[PDB]
Protein backbone atom coordinates (compact mmCIF):
# COMPACT_ATOMS: atom_id res chain seq x y z
CA UNK A 1 0.00 0.00 0.00
CA UNK A 2 0.74 3.54 -0.36
CA UNK A 3 1.35 5.99 2.53
CA UNK A 4 -0.99 9.11 2.47
CA UNK A 5 0.90 12.44 1.47
CA UNK A 6 1.42 14.64 4.35
CA UNK A 7 2.45 18.51 4.01
CA UNK A 8 5.45 18.65 2.45
CA UNK A 9 9.09 19.96 4.19
CA UNK A 10 8.92 23.03 2.28
CA UNK A 11 9.60 26.74 3.31
CA UNK A 12 5.71 28.08 3.19
CA UNK B 1 24.34 27.59 22.25
CA UNK B 2 22.79 30.27 25.12
CA UNK B 3 26.53 32.52 24.61
CA UNK B 4 25.42 32.96 21.46
CA UNK B 5 23.78 36.34 20.13
CA UNK B 6 19.95 35.33 19.03
CA UNK B 7 20.81 36.95 15.69
CA UNK B 8 24.22 34.82 15.42
CA UNK B 9 22.30 31.48 16.41
CA UNK B 10 19.76 32.89 13.13
CA UNK B 11 22.58 33.45 10.56
CA UNK B 12 23.97 29.76 11.64
CA UNK B 13 21.05 28.51 11.21
CA UNK B 14 20.57 29.45 7.71
CA UNK B 15 23.94 28.47 6.75
CA UNK B 16 23.44 24.99 7.58
CA UNK B 17 20.56 24.84 5.67
CA UNK B 18 22.98 25.91 2.80
CA UNK B 19 25.59 23.35 3.72
CA UNK B 20 22.52 20.69 4.22
CA UNK B 21 23.47 20.12 8.39
CA UNK B 22 19.06 19.76 9.35
CA UNK B 23 20.56 18.43 13.01
CA UNK B 24 23.15 21.49 13.19
CA UNK B 25 20.30 23.71 12.08
CA UNK B 26 17.87 22.42 14.42
CA UNK B 27 20.22 22.91 17.34
CA UNK B 28 20.38 26.50 16.29
CA UNK B 29 16.99 26.82 15.92
CA UNK B 30 16.91 25.51 20.03
CA UNK B 31 19.08 28.13 21.38
CA UNK B 32 17.51 30.97 19.41
CA UNK B 33 14.01 29.91 20.71
CA UNK B 34 15.53 29.88 24.53
CA UNK B 35 16.18 33.47 23.93
CA UNK B 36 12.28 33.77 25.08
CA UNK B 37 11.41 36.09 21.85
CA UNK B 38 8.83 35.14 19.35
CA UNK B 39 9.48 33.89 16.50
CA UNK B 40 8.91 35.77 12.67
CA UNK B 41 7.16 33.28 10.04
CA UNK B 42 10.57 33.14 8.15
CA UNK B 43 11.95 31.75 11.89
CA UNK B 44 9.31 29.05 11.95
CA UNK B 45 10.08 28.21 8.72
CA UNK B 46 13.68 27.75 9.74
CA UNK B 47 12.20 25.64 13.21
CA UNK B 48 10.13 23.47 10.85
CA UNK B 49 12.64 22.34 8.18
CA UNK B 50 15.19 21.56 10.61
CA UNK B 51 13.38 19.38 12.78
CA UNK B 52 11.16 17.75 10.01
CA UNK B 53 14.14 16.87 7.67
CA UNK B 54 15.81 15.32 11.62
CA UNK B 55 12.85 13.45 11.98
CA UNK B 56 12.26 12.40 8.35
CA UNK B 57 15.30 10.50 8.29
CA UNK B 58 14.39 9.02 11.50
CA UNK B 59 11.61 7.43 10.34
CA UNK B 60 12.26 6.36 7.42
CA UNK B 61 15.20 4.07 8.39
CA UNK B 62 12.68 3.40 11.25
CA UNK B 63 10.54 2.02 9.03
CA UNK B 64 12.96 -0.25 6.89
CA UNK B 65 14.19 -1.77 9.85
CA UNK B 66 10.58 -2.58 10.72
CA UNK B 67 10.19 -3.84 7.46
CA UNK B 68 12.85 -6.17 7.35
CA UNK B 69 12.20 -7.03 11.63
CA UNK B 70 8.59 -8.37 10.46
CA UNK B 71 9.80 -10.28 7.37
CA UNK B 72 12.49 -12.21 9.14
CA UNK B 73 9.63 -12.64 11.76
CA UNK B 74 7.31 -14.16 9.21
CA UNK B 75 17.53 -15.45 12.01
CA UNK B 76 18.85 -13.47 15.38
CA UNK B 77 18.67 -10.63 17.87
CA UNK B 78 20.20 -7.77 15.99
CA UNK B 79 17.26 -6.47 13.68
CA UNK B 80 15.32 -5.73 16.85
CA UNK B 81 18.17 -4.32 18.70
CA UNK B 82 18.77 -1.94 15.98
CA UNK B 83 15.56 -1.30 15.05
CA UNK B 84 14.99 -0.31 19.27
CA UNK B 85 18.29 2.11 18.69
CA UNK B 86 16.60 4.01 15.95
CA UNK B 87 13.40 4.46 17.70
CA UNK B 88 14.82 5.44 20.98
CA UNK B 89 16.60 8.20 19.29
CA UNK B 90 13.57 9.39 16.99
CA UNK B 91 11.49 9.03 20.44
CA UNK B 92 14.09 11.72 21.79
CA UNK B 93 13.97 14.55 19.09
CA UNK B 94 9.61 14.25 19.18
CA UNK B 95 10.60 14.70 22.73
CA UNK B 96 12.60 17.62 22.45
CA UNK B 97 10.47 19.13 20.00
CA UNK B 98 7.16 18.68 22.45
CA UNK B 99 9.34 20.06 25.10
CA UNK B 100 10.09 23.34 23.40
CA UNK B 101 6.25 23.41 21.99
CA UNK B 102 5.21 23.30 25.95
CA UNK B 103 7.77 25.03 27.46
CA UNK B 104 8.69 28.38 25.09
CA UNK B 105 6.19 28.34 21.80
CA UNK B 106 2.94 27.97 22.50
CA UNK B 107 0.75 30.71 24.12
CA UNK B 108 -0.16 35.99 19.88
CA UNK B 109 -2.15 35.88 16.60
CA UNK B 110 -3.94 32.89 15.37
CA UNK B 111 -1.35 32.44 12.26
CA UNK B 112 1.80 31.05 14.78
CA UNK B 113 -1.13 29.60 17.34
CA UNK B 114 -2.48 27.50 14.90
CA UNK B 115 0.77 26.57 13.18
CA UNK B 116 2.52 25.26 17.05
CA UNK B 117 -0.43 23.45 17.79
CA UNK B 118 -0.04 21.42 14.47
CA UNK B 119 2.92 21.20 14.83
CA UNK B 120 2.33 19.58 18.94
CA UNK B 121 -0.34 17.57 16.74
CA UNK B 122 2.49 16.17 14.19
CA UNK B 123 4.98 14.95 16.44
CA UNK B 124 3.00 13.28 18.42
CA UNK B 125 1.66 11.63 15.30
CA UNK B 126 5.22 10.36 14.81
CA UNK B 127 5.27 9.24 18.43
CA UNK B 128 2.52 7.38 17.73
CA UNK B 129 3.75 5.38 14.48
CA UNK B 130 5.99 3.59 16.95
CA UNK B 131 4.13 2.89 19.54
CA UNK B 132 2.46 0.34 21.34
CA UNK B 133 -0.04 -0.58 23.80
CA UNK B 134 -1.36 1.67 26.62
CA UNK B 135 1.05 4.21 25.56
CA UNK B 136 -0.43 4.30 22.00
CA UNK B 137 -3.64 5.36 23.52
CA UNK B 138 -2.33 8.07 25.38
CA UNK B 139 -0.21 9.11 22.62
CA UNK B 140 -3.08 9.27 19.82
CA UNK B 141 -5.40 11.03 22.25
CA UNK B 142 -2.91 14.05 22.58
CA UNK B 143 -2.73 14.18 18.98
CA UNK B 144 -5.81 14.32 18.46
CA UNK B 145 -6.63 17.02 21.08
CA UNK B 146 -3.70 19.38 19.63
CA UNK B 147 -5.05 18.81 16.42
CA UNK B 148 -8.80 19.83 17.46
CA UNK B 149 -7.66 22.99 18.82
CA UNK B 150 -5.27 23.84 15.82
CA UNK B 151 -9.15 23.51 13.74
CA UNK B 152 -11.27 25.42 16.26
CA UNK B 153 -8.85 28.15 16.06
CA UNK B 154 -8.34 28.00 12.36
CA UNK B 155 -12.38 27.61 11.39
CA UNK B 156 -12.74 30.77 13.96
CA UNK B 157 -10.06 33.29 13.27
CA UNK B 158 -8.42 32.23 9.40
CA UNK B 159 -9.79 32.05 5.57
CA UNK B 160 -10.83 28.68 4.14
CA UNK B 161 -7.84 28.67 1.86
CA UNK B 162 -5.42 29.83 4.21
CA UNK B 163 -2.32 27.96 3.70
CA UNK B 164 -1.65 26.89 7.44
CA UNK B 165 -5.30 26.04 7.71
CA UNK B 166 -4.57 23.77 4.92
CA UNK B 167 -1.69 21.94 5.63
CA UNK B 168 -3.18 21.52 9.55
CA UNK B 169 -6.16 20.03 7.43
CA UNK B 170 -4.12 17.94 5.33
CA UNK B 171 -2.28 16.31 8.11
CA UNK B 172 -5.75 15.62 10.76
CA UNK B 173 -6.90 13.53 7.48
CA UNK B 174 -3.59 11.82 7.42
CA UNK B 175 -3.82 11.19 11.19
CA UNK B 176 -7.71 9.98 10.49
CA UNK B 177 -6.16 7.69 7.86
CA UNK B 178 -3.42 6.38 9.05
CA UNK B 179 -3.27 6.34 12.80
CA UNK B 180 -6.72 6.56 14.23
CA UNK B 181 -7.98 3.81 11.98
CA UNK B 182 -10.75 6.36 10.17
CA UNK B 183 -10.70 6.64 6.99
CA UNK B 184 -14.42 8.24 6.13
CA UNK B 185 -13.43 10.67 8.85
CA UNK B 186 -10.04 11.29 6.75
CA UNK B 187 -12.07 11.51 3.18
CA UNK B 188 -14.62 13.89 4.88
CA UNK B 189 -12.81 16.38 6.52
CA UNK B 190 -10.36 15.96 3.03
CA UNK B 191 -13.51 16.50 0.42
CA UNK B 192 -15.08 19.53 2.67
CA UNK B 193 -11.39 20.96 3.22
CA UNK B 194 -10.96 21.31 -0.72
CA UNK B 195 -14.36 22.36 -1.33
CA UNK B 196 -14.28 25.15 0.88
CA UNK B 197 -11.04 26.42 -0.24
CA UNK B 198 -11.64 25.90 -3.70
CA UNK B 199 -15.10 27.94 -3.16
CA UNK B 200 -12.71 31.16 -1.11
CA UNK B 201 -10.30 31.08 -3.69
CA UNK B 202 -10.71 34.13 -5.31
CA UNK B 203 -9.93 35.80 -2.01
CA UNK B 204 -6.27 34.65 -1.52
CA UNK B 205 -3.49 36.72 -1.57
CA UNK B 206 -1.33 36.20 -4.37
CA UNK B 207 1.77 35.61 -2.15
CA UNK B 208 0.07 32.72 -0.79
CA UNK B 209 -1.69 30.98 -4.03
CA UNK B 210 1.09 29.00 -5.11
CA UNK B 211 1.50 26.92 -1.54
CA UNK B 212 -2.39 26.89 -0.80
CA UNK B 213 -2.66 25.08 -4.43
CA UNK B 214 -0.01 22.36 -3.40
CA UNK B 215 -1.60 21.37 -0.35
CA UNK B 216 -5.16 21.28 -2.53
CA UNK B 217 -3.45 19.30 -5.09
CA UNK B 218 -2.28 16.72 -2.17
CA UNK B 219 -5.55 16.54 -0.95
CA UNK B 220 -7.33 15.69 -3.84
CA UNK B 221 -4.30 12.81 -4.46
CA UNK B 222 -5.05 11.42 -1.04
CA UNK B 223 -9.12 11.66 -1.61
CA UNK B 224 -8.14 9.46 -5.21
CA UNK B 225 -5.61 7.14 -3.09
CA UNK B 226 -8.24 6.47 -0.70
CA UNK B 227 -11.51 6.24 -2.69
CA UNK C 1 30.84 -0.67 23.90
CA UNK C 2 31.69 -2.80 20.79
CA UNK C 3 34.62 -4.73 22.36
CA UNK C 4 32.30 -7.32 23.84
CA UNK C 5 29.99 -7.60 20.64
CA UNK C 6 30.46 -10.79 18.52
CA UNK C 7 31.92 -9.53 15.16
CA UNK C 8 29.39 -11.22 12.90
CA UNK C 9 26.57 -9.06 15.19
CA UNK C 10 28.68 -6.00 14.10
CA UNK C 11 28.62 -6.85 10.14
CA UNK C 12 25.47 -7.85 10.33
CA UNK C 13 24.02 -4.46 12.00
CA UNK C 14 26.12 -2.68 9.47
CA UNK C 15 24.44 -4.29 6.77
CA UNK C 16 21.15 -3.26 8.10
CA UNK C 17 22.45 0.33 8.70
CA UNK C 18 23.11 0.42 5.04
CA UNK C 19 19.55 -0.48 4.12
CA UNK C 20 18.39 2.30 6.25
CA UNK C 21 20.64 4.81 5.08
CA UNK C 22 22.70 5.65 8.79
CA UNK C 23 25.90 5.85 7.56
CA UNK C 24 27.71 6.98 10.87
CA UNK C 25 25.98 4.14 12.77
CA UNK C 26 27.48 1.91 9.80
CA UNK C 27 30.53 3.08 10.25
CA UNK C 28 30.90 2.79 13.67
CA UNK C 29 29.62 -0.74 13.60
CA UNK C 30 32.62 -1.16 10.86
CA UNK C 31 34.99 0.06 12.97
CA UNK C 32 33.97 -2.43 15.84
CA UNK C 33 34.64 -5.07 13.64
CA UNK C 34 37.76 -3.70 12.70
CA UNK C 35 38.97 -3.51 16.05
CA UNK C 36 38.38 -7.12 16.69
CA UNK C 37 41.97 -7.49 14.97
CA UNK C 38 40.68 -10.10 12.05
CA UNK C 39 41.36 -9.77 8.42
CA UNK C 40 38.32 -8.22 6.42
CA UNK C 41 36.60 -9.77 3.31
CA UNK C 42 35.75 -8.03 0.23
CA UNK C 43 32.51 -7.77 0.99
CA UNK C 44 34.03 -6.03 4.27
CA UNK C 45 35.63 -3.63 2.77
CA UNK C 46 33.57 -2.56 0.53
CA UNK C 47 31.55 -1.60 4.03
CA UNK C 48 34.18 0.08 5.37
CA UNK C 49 34.45 2.09 2.36
CA UNK C 50 31.04 3.21 2.05
CA UNK C 51 30.24 3.48 5.14
CA UNK C 52 33.40 5.80 5.68
CA UNK C 53 33.27 7.53 2.51
CA UNK C 54 29.07 8.62 2.77
CA UNK C 55 30.27 10.13 5.97
CA UNK C 56 33.49 12.36 4.68
CA UNK C 57 31.65 13.42 1.69
CA UNK C 58 28.53 14.88 3.67
CA UNK C 59 31.36 16.64 5.80
CA UNK C 60 33.34 17.96 2.16
CA UNK C 61 30.15 19.18 0.64
CA UNK C 62 28.97 21.17 3.95
CA UNK C 63 32.71 22.57 3.95
CA UNK C 64 32.96 23.59 0.55
CA UNK C 65 29.29 25.31 0.46
CA UNK C 66 30.85 27.15 4.01
CA UNK C 67 33.87 27.95 2.30
CA UNK C 68 32.67 29.37 -0.36
CA UNK C 69 30.30 31.78 1.39
CA UNK C 70 32.78 32.71 3.32
CA UNK C 71 35.25 33.68 1.01
CA UNK C 72 32.58 35.64 -1.20
CA UNK C 73 31.50 37.47 2.70
CA UNK C 74 35.54 38.65 3.10
CA UNK C 75 35.64 39.78 -0.61
CA UNK C 76 32.97 42.28 -0.07
CA UNK C 77 34.58 43.36 2.90
CA UNK C 78 31.73 44.87 4.95
CA UNK C 79 32.36 45.62 8.45
CA UNK C 80 29.61 43.67 9.77
CA UNK C 81 29.74 40.65 7.91
CA UNK C 82 31.79 36.88 8.24
CA UNK C 83 32.75 35.63 11.64
CA UNK C 84 29.36 33.66 11.74
CA UNK C 85 30.17 31.40 8.86
CA UNK C 86 33.84 31.52 9.66
CA UNK C 87 33.10 29.87 13.17
CA UNK C 88 30.59 27.10 11.52
CA UNK C 89 32.95 26.58 8.69
CA UNK C 90 35.38 25.52 11.58
CA UNK C 91 32.84 23.66 13.25
CA UNK C 92 32.33 21.57 10.56
CA UNK C 93 36.27 21.37 9.41
CA UNK C 94 36.92 19.83 13.15
CA UNK C 95 34.45 17.19 12.52
CA UNK C 96 35.77 16.10 8.63
CA UNK C 97 39.39 16.00 10.39
CA UNK C 98 38.32 13.89 13.20
CA UNK C 99 36.62 11.38 10.73
CA UNK C 100 39.50 11.34 8.59
CA UNK C 101 42.03 10.80 12.04
CA UNK C 102 39.56 7.90 12.79
CA UNK C 103 40.23 6.15 9.40
CA UNK C 104 43.85 6.79 9.21
CA UNK C 105 43.90 5.21 13.13
CA UNK C 106 41.89 2.11 11.75
CA UNK C 107 44.42 1.94 8.81
CA UNK C 108 47.58 1.97 10.78
CA UNK C 109 46.30 -0.08 13.92
CA UNK C 110 44.86 -2.73 12.28
CA UNK C 111 44.66 -3.08 8.48
CA UNK C 112 47.64 -1.89 6.71
CA UNK C 113 50.40 -4.40 8.45
CA UNK C 114 47.97 -7.14 8.74
CA UNK C 115 46.73 -7.62 5.55
CA UNK C 116 48.13 -10.73 3.54
CA UNK C 117 47.58 -10.43 -0.07
CA UNK C 118 48.66 -7.83 -1.80
CA UNK C 119 45.21 -6.51 -3.73
CA UNK C 120 44.26 -5.85 -0.03
CA UNK C 121 47.66 -4.22 0.85
CA UNK C 122 47.33 -1.43 -1.75
CA UNK C 123 43.61 -1.08 -1.14
CA UNK C 124 44.52 0.23 2.45
CA UNK C 125 47.51 2.04 1.19
CA UNK C 126 45.25 3.44 -1.22
CA UNK C 127 42.18 4.74 1.39
CA UNK C 128 45.75 6.10 3.38
CA UNK C 129 46.28 8.59 0.57
CA UNK C 130 42.55 9.34 0.16
CA UNK C 131 41.82 9.76 3.71
CA UNK C 132 45.06 12.46 3.97
CA UNK C 133 44.14 14.24 0.27
CA UNK C 134 40.95 14.84 1.85
CA UNK C 135 42.64 16.61 5.36
CA UNK C 136 44.60 18.30 2.68
CA UNK C 137 41.71 20.40 1.10
CA UNK C 138 41.56 21.87 4.38
CA UNK C 139 44.81 22.51 5.44
CA UNK C 140 46.84 25.44 5.78
CA UNK C 141 50.13 26.37 5.87
CA UNK C 142 53.55 24.16 7.08
CA UNK C 143 50.73 21.48 7.90
CA UNK C 144 49.48 21.51 4.34
CA UNK C 145 53.08 20.50 3.33
CA UNK C 146 53.43 17.83 5.90
CA UNK C 147 49.75 16.46 4.81
CA UNK C 148 50.24 16.13 1.13
CA UNK C 149 53.88 14.66 1.55
CA UNK C 150 52.07 12.05 3.67
CA UNK C 151 49.39 11.09 1.16
CA UNK C 152 52.01 11.25 -1.88
CA UNK C 153 53.74 8.60 0.27
CA UNK C 154 50.94 6.70 0.48
CA UNK C 155 49.87 6.54 -3.01
CA UNK C 156 53.14 6.10 -4.21
CA UNK C 157 53.47 2.79 -1.91
CA UNK C 158 50.62 1.12 -3.57
CA UNK C 159 51.13 2.42 -7.11
CA UNK C 160 54.53 0.67 -6.82
CA UNK C 161 52.88 -2.56 -5.51
CA UNK C 162 50.11 -2.38 -7.50
CA UNK C 163 52.72 -2.23 -10.92
CA UNK C 164 54.21 -5.51 -9.43
CA UNK C 165 51.33 -7.63 -8.32
CA UNK C 166 48.17 -6.65 -10.23
CA UNK C 167 46.74 -6.73 -13.89
CA UNK C 168 46.54 -3.08 -15.61
CA UNK C 169 42.85 -3.94 -15.72
CA UNK C 170 42.15 -5.00 -11.96
CA UNK C 171 39.62 -2.08 -10.33
CA UNK C 172 41.72 -1.76 -7.14
CA UNK C 173 44.55 -0.57 -9.40
CA UNK C 174 42.67 1.62 -11.62
CA UNK C 175 40.85 3.09 -8.82
CA UNK C 176 44.14 3.95 -6.95
CA UNK C 177 45.55 5.69 -10.21
CA UNK C 178 42.49 7.73 -11.23
CA UNK C 179 42.48 9.30 -7.36
CA UNK C 180 46.54 9.60 -7.35
CA UNK C 181 45.61 11.65 -10.95
CA UNK C 182 43.22 13.90 -9.11
CA UNK C 183 45.66 13.93 -5.81
CA UNK C 184 48.39 15.55 -8.56
CA UNK C 185 45.96 18.32 -10.55
CA UNK C 186 43.84 19.17 -7.67
CA UNK C 187 46.06 19.29 -4.17
CA UNK C 188 49.86 18.78 -5.71
CA UNK C 189 49.58 21.35 -8.20
CA UNK C 190 51.11 19.18 -10.96
CA UNK C 191 48.66 18.72 -14.30
CA UNK C 192 51.58 17.74 -16.71
CA UNK C 193 52.06 14.70 -14.07
CA UNK C 194 48.37 14.32 -13.44
CA UNK C 195 47.77 13.83 -17.19
CA UNK C 196 50.37 11.60 -17.75
CA UNK C 197 49.86 8.96 -15.27
CA UNK C 198 46.12 9.23 -16.80
CA UNK C 199 46.77 8.85 -19.90
CA UNK C 200 49.14 5.73 -19.13
CA UNK C 201 47.04 4.50 -16.91
CA UNK C 202 44.24 4.11 -19.60
CA UNK C 203 46.00 3.14 -22.41
CA UNK C 204 47.32 0.18 -20.56
CA UNK C 205 44.37 -0.91 -19.34
CA UNK C 206 42.66 -0.64 -22.78
CA UNK C 207 45.31 -2.92 -24.20
CA UNK C 208 44.40 -5.66 -21.95
CA UNK C 209 40.35 -5.21 -22.41
CA UNK C 210 39.82 -8.11 -24.10
CA UNK C 211 40.89 -10.53 -20.90
CA UNK C 212 37.89 -9.74 -19.03
CA UNK C 213 34.99 -11.38 -17.79
CA UNK C 214 35.30 -7.45 -14.20
CA UNK C 215 34.59 -5.83 -17.42
CA UNK C 216 31.55 -3.55 -16.33
CA UNK C 217 33.75 -2.04 -13.30
CA UNK C 218 36.98 -1.55 -14.97
CA UNK C 219 35.59 0.36 -18.01
CA UNK C 220 34.01 2.27 -15.72
CA UNK C 221 37.01 3.79 -13.74
CA UNK C 222 38.52 3.71 -17.43
CA UNK C 223 35.87 6.38 -18.73
CA UNK C 224 36.38 8.44 -15.55
CA UNK C 225 40.13 8.61 -16.66
CA UNK C 226 38.75 9.58 -20.14
CA UNK C 227 36.55 12.81 -18.53
CA UNK C 228 39.09 13.90 -16.32
CA UNK C 229 41.28 13.91 -19.42
CA UNK C 230 38.69 16.09 -21.40
CA UNK C 231 38.52 18.03 -18.62
CA UNK C 232 42.61 19.10 -18.01
CA UNK C 233 43.13 19.28 -21.91
CA UNK D 1 35.11 25.42 -12.23
CA UNK D 2 34.21 22.08 -12.20
CA UNK D 3 36.20 19.49 -9.72
CA UNK D 4 37.76 16.46 -10.99
CA UNK D 5 36.34 13.38 -10.76
CA UNK D 6 37.84 10.12 -8.41
CA UNK D 7 36.63 7.24 -7.77
CA UNK D 8 33.11 6.53 -7.07
CA UNK D 9 31.78 5.82 -4.00
CA UNK D 10 29.65 2.26 -4.79
CA UNK D 11 30.29 -1.56 -3.98
CA UNK D 12 33.05 -3.02 -6.28
C1 LIG E 1 3.73 32.91 8.79
C2 LIG E 1 4.24 31.59 9.35
O1 LIG E 1 3.93 31.25 10.51
N1 LIG E 1 5.04 30.86 8.59
C3 LIG E 1 5.71 29.65 9.05
C4 LIG E 1 5.19 28.40 8.34
C5 LIG E 1 3.72 28.18 8.65
C6 LIG E 1 3.19 26.91 7.99
N2 LIG E 1 3.98 25.74 8.40
S1 LIG E 1 3.31 24.28 8.01
O2 LIG E 1 4.21 23.28 8.48
O3 LIG E 1 1.98 24.33 8.52
C7 LIG E 1 3.28 24.29 6.24
C8 LIG E 1 2.18 24.75 5.54
C9 LIG E 1 2.20 24.82 4.14
C10 LIG E 1 3.34 24.42 3.44
I1 LIG E 1 3.46 24.54 1.29
C11 LIG E 1 4.45 23.99 4.15
C12 LIG E 1 4.42 23.94 5.54
C13 LIG E 1 5.42 25.90 8.10
C14 LIG E 1 5.96 27.16 8.77
C1 LIG F 1 37.85 -7.95 -3.05
C2 LIG F 1 37.95 -6.55 -2.44
O1 LIG F 1 38.97 -6.27 -1.79
N1 LIG F 1 36.92 -5.72 -2.58
C3 LIG F 1 36.79 -4.43 -1.90
C4 LIG F 1 36.68 -3.23 -2.83
C5 LIG F 1 37.93 -3.06 -3.67
C6 LIG F 1 37.88 -1.81 -4.52
N2 LIG F 1 37.68 -0.62 -3.67
S1 LIG F 1 38.02 0.82 -4.38
O2 LIG F 1 37.78 1.81 -3.38
O3 LIG F 1 39.33 0.70 -4.93
C7 LIG F 1 36.86 0.94 -5.71
C8 LIG F 1 37.25 0.50 -6.96
C9 LIG F 1 36.34 0.51 -8.01
C10 LIG F 1 35.05 0.94 -7.80
I1 LIG F 1 33.67 0.91 -9.42
C11 LIG F 1 34.65 1.37 -6.54
C12 LIG F 1 35.56 1.35 -5.48
C13 LIG F 1 36.43 -0.71 -2.89
C14 LIG F 1 36.45 -1.96 -2.03
CL1 LIG G 1 22.14 -1.66 18.05
CL1 LIG H 1 29.44 27.28 15.20
MG1 LIG I 1 22.01 37.09 24.55
MG1 LIG J 1 25.38 40.60 14.89
MG1 LIG K 1 16.94 38.99 24.92
MG1 LIG L 1 11.06 0.78 22.25
MG1 LIG M 1 27.27 46.47 2.76
MG1 LIG N 1 41.89 24.74 10.28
Amino acid sequence: RIRSTSTPNVHM
Amino acid sequence: MGSMERASLIQKAKLAEQAERYEDMAAFMKGAVEKGEELSCEERNLLSVAYKNVVGGQRAAWRVLSSIEQKSNEKGPEVREYREKVETELQGVCDTVLGLLDSHLIKGDAESRVFYLKMKGDYYRYLAEVATGDDKKRIIDSARSAYQEAMDISKKEMPPTNPIRLGLALNFSVFHYEIANSPEEAISLAKTTFDEAMADLHTLSEDSYKDSTLIMQLLRDNLTLWT
